[PDB]
Parts: C-alpha cells; sequence; structure tokens
C-alpha cells in the first residue's frame, strides 16, 4: 500500500472495485464507451448514472442552511478529496471551514434522503494546498477533507483509487477516454470524455495552463471538485486520475481538472501527518 | 544575460513580486508552515526573502507574500 492505514484509514487495498460491477464481474452500460471511439458526430452528453456505478461519489454541502455545493470524492472510509475553490476563493469572500459543512456518501438521486443507502457525515478538519493559485490560474486546485467518523463501505459507498507512477503514464494519456460524475435531472448524471492534447487545451484559453492541469472534451460551437476517472485495462480498477476544476456537457466544452498523480505527494504528506 | 532552467539556478536578490508585494523570508514560521507538506529540491537554496524555484514550478521563480493557502507570487526575471 501506498498509504499508511493508521492515518489513511481502511481501502486502499480494496480500492476501485465496486461492489456492483467488479466485485460482481459485472460491466456498466457505458464503460465500453471508454474504449471505443464514434466519428458520427453523436452529441455527447451526460446520461443517468447506474445504481451502484459511482460508488466513491461525494457531496459536499453547506451545513445551514442546506445547499448543494460542489462534488467531492471518496478516497478511503476517512479521507475525501475535493477542489481547493470549493471551499477557498478570496474574491468571493468564501473561506468555509470544516463546521460550515457536511457531506453526502452513497446517493443516487440529489433531491430525496435515501433510507438505509446514503450516509451524512461531519468534517474534522479541511487542507488546502498552500500554492493553490486562487490569485491567477487555479493552479494546484485540490483540497482534503478529513472525515469526523469513518464511513462504513457497502455496495453503495466503496473508494476509489489514485494513481502511481506507472498507472497515470499509462492512462493519462491524450485520446483515452475518461469518465467524470456530477448533478434538470434528478439523479447523477455521467458522461464520459478524451483527454486533449496540451497544446489543444492551451490554444483554447487565455488562462494559462500548467503541468498540474490536463483537459478532456471537445471544442465550443458544474460539477466542480468531483473525480475524472479512468479504469486501467490492467488490474481492472478505477482511477481518479483528475478533480473537476474549471472550464462537463455537450454544446462544444473543454473541462478543466486538477492532475491528481502530480499532486499525489503532497496527499501523502498531509495524510501521512493528521 | 537571461535565466536559464526557469529560475532553478537562481541566486540573485530579488525580493519582489512582478505586482510589487514584498516576498517574506523563508524562515519565517508562516512561510516554513506553508512549505512544510510540498516537494522542495534540497539544491535550491532558501536564502532571507529572495525569489527562489524550490519546487520546479514551470513558471518561475516566486515567493510567499503572506501565510495563507495561494499567498505567493511570480517575480519579474528574464530567462532563456
Amino acid at each position: 500500500t501506498f498509504f499508511n492505514p493508521r492515518t489513511f484509514g481502511s481501502g486502499e487495498a480494496d480500492c476501485g472495485l465496486r461492489p456492483l460491477f467488479e466485485k460482481k464481474s459485472l460491466e456498466d452500460k457505458t464503460e465500453r464507451e471508454l474504449l471505443e471511439s464514434y466519428i458520427d458526430g453523436r452529441i455527447v452528453e451526460g446520461s443517468d448514472a447506474e445504481i451502484g456505478m459511482s460508488p466513491w461519489q461525494v457531496m459536499l454541502f453547506r451545513k445551514s442552511p442546506q445547499e448543494l455545493l460542489c462534488g467531492a470524492s471518496l478516497i478511503s472510509d476517512r479521507w475525501v478529496l475535493t477542489a481547493a475553490h470549493c471551499l477557498l476563493y478570496p474574491p468571493w469572500d468564501k473561506n468555509f471551514t470544516e463546521n460550515d459543512l457536511l457531506v453526502r456518501i452513497g446517493k443516487h438521486s440529489r433531491t430525496r434522503y435515501e433510507r438505509n443507502i446514503e450516509k451524512i457525515s461531519m468534517l474534522e478538519k479541511i487542507y488546502i494546498h498552500p500554492r493553490y493559485n486562487w490569485r491567477e490560474n487555479l493552479d494546484r486546485d485540490i483540497a482534503l477533507m478529513k472525515l469526523k467518523k469513518p464511513v462504513a463501505f457497502s455496495d453503495y459507498i466503496h473508494p476509489v483509487c489514485l494513481p502511481d507512477r506507472e498507472t497515470a503514464a499509462s492512462l493519462l494519456q491524450a485520446g483515452y477516454k475518461g469518465r467524470v460524475t456530477g448533478w434538470q435531472p434528478s439523479v447523477l448524471q455521467v458522461v464520459n470524455l478524451p483527454i486533449v492534447e496540451r497544446p489543444v487545451c492551451k490554444d483554447s484559453t487565455r488562462i494559462r495552463i500548467t503541468d498540474n492541469m490536463f483537459c478532456a472534451g471537445y471544442k465550443p460551437d458544474g460539477d466542480a471538485g468531483g473525480p475524472f476517472v479512468m479504469k486501467s485495462p490492467f488490474n481492472n480498477r478505477w482511477y481518479q486520475m483528475g478533480i473537476v476544476s474549471w472550464g462537463c456537457d455537450r454544446d462544444g466544452k473543454y473541462g478543466f481538472y486538477t492532475h491528481v498523480f502530480r499532486l499525489k505527494k503532497w496527499i501523502q504528506k498531509v495524510i501521512d501527518q493528521f | 544575460q537571461c535565466v536559464p532552467d526557469r529560475g532553478q539556478q537562481y541566486q540573485g536578490r530579488l525580493a519582489v513580486t512582478t505586482h510589487g508585494l514584498p516576498c517574506l523570508a523563508w524562515a519565517s514560521a508562516q512561510a516554513k508552515a506553508l512549505s512544510k507538506h510540498q516537494d522542495f529540491n534540497s539544491a535550491v537554496q532558501l536564502v532571507e526573502n529572495f525569489c527562489r524555484n524550490p519546487d520546479g514550478d514551470e513558471e518561475g521563480v516566486w515567493c510567499y507574500v503572506a501565510g495563507k493557502p495561494g499567498d505567493f507570487g511570480y517575480c519579474d526575471l528574464n530567462y532563456c
């Protein structure tokens, strides 16, 4: 394991294998798309997620009044990953701390209480990357949230894997497709997007793109904080390669994501400490 | 002359960012707290409050200007 169970909690060893799919040797309805490229011009739009298709999905809510703020992801039984701008953004007087928030895990429907399915947790502490660049381009848009109490895994709640150098090198390549999930539909929406070459992403915006980001999608004619995941054809596990940062629907859209592997050292140091 | 390797060898004394903000000492308590969980190249000398590029930032040398996340700025240097 890359993390220490003493501080990371449980879940790493069995990360990325969904109880309702891989654990039952079943594939969801669209993961095949992550391997095929359509050139018929079909509109790429978000569709309803299957039940238990993204068990690491986390909803970040304002505690009171209750309001959905951003997406996030479960990486262990007590750590959650999200975008830093979802918590901190001085230009907007935004500075949410642990007691102003709560997370809802294992949900399928955005609008109703899912008895015996969803779990609600309070936060013990929030960690923002020291060099999250809100003054310029949202470089290093990443934050960690520690749960007050560990959450119990189930068919609906399970952690995603974080990539290692080898996994990142093999999967994060232009052309390969990844999956983004988020939330007018009432259930979690899904969309598969291809990673776009850095020079092409650069060409689409005035914002300075960095090595700590990557983009995906299609040229124009949100689910900020949520995960961009890819399934490994080598070990069958789902990995979170990115965090929705800025910019993932169908007019024409280039989404920009925090490059998770590039910031893994920081993640390790933070967790190895608290 | 032009500064190479995006300033990773810079030994200068520039201590102000491009936007005119004064740099904080790397040894200051607030700076060390911000640097604590980052990955710096021990080779880069964090002297006084001079601009440096310890993390290999593609944008170049920079320095802290306060003690909260994101409180840093790049310094105006001439790269090759």
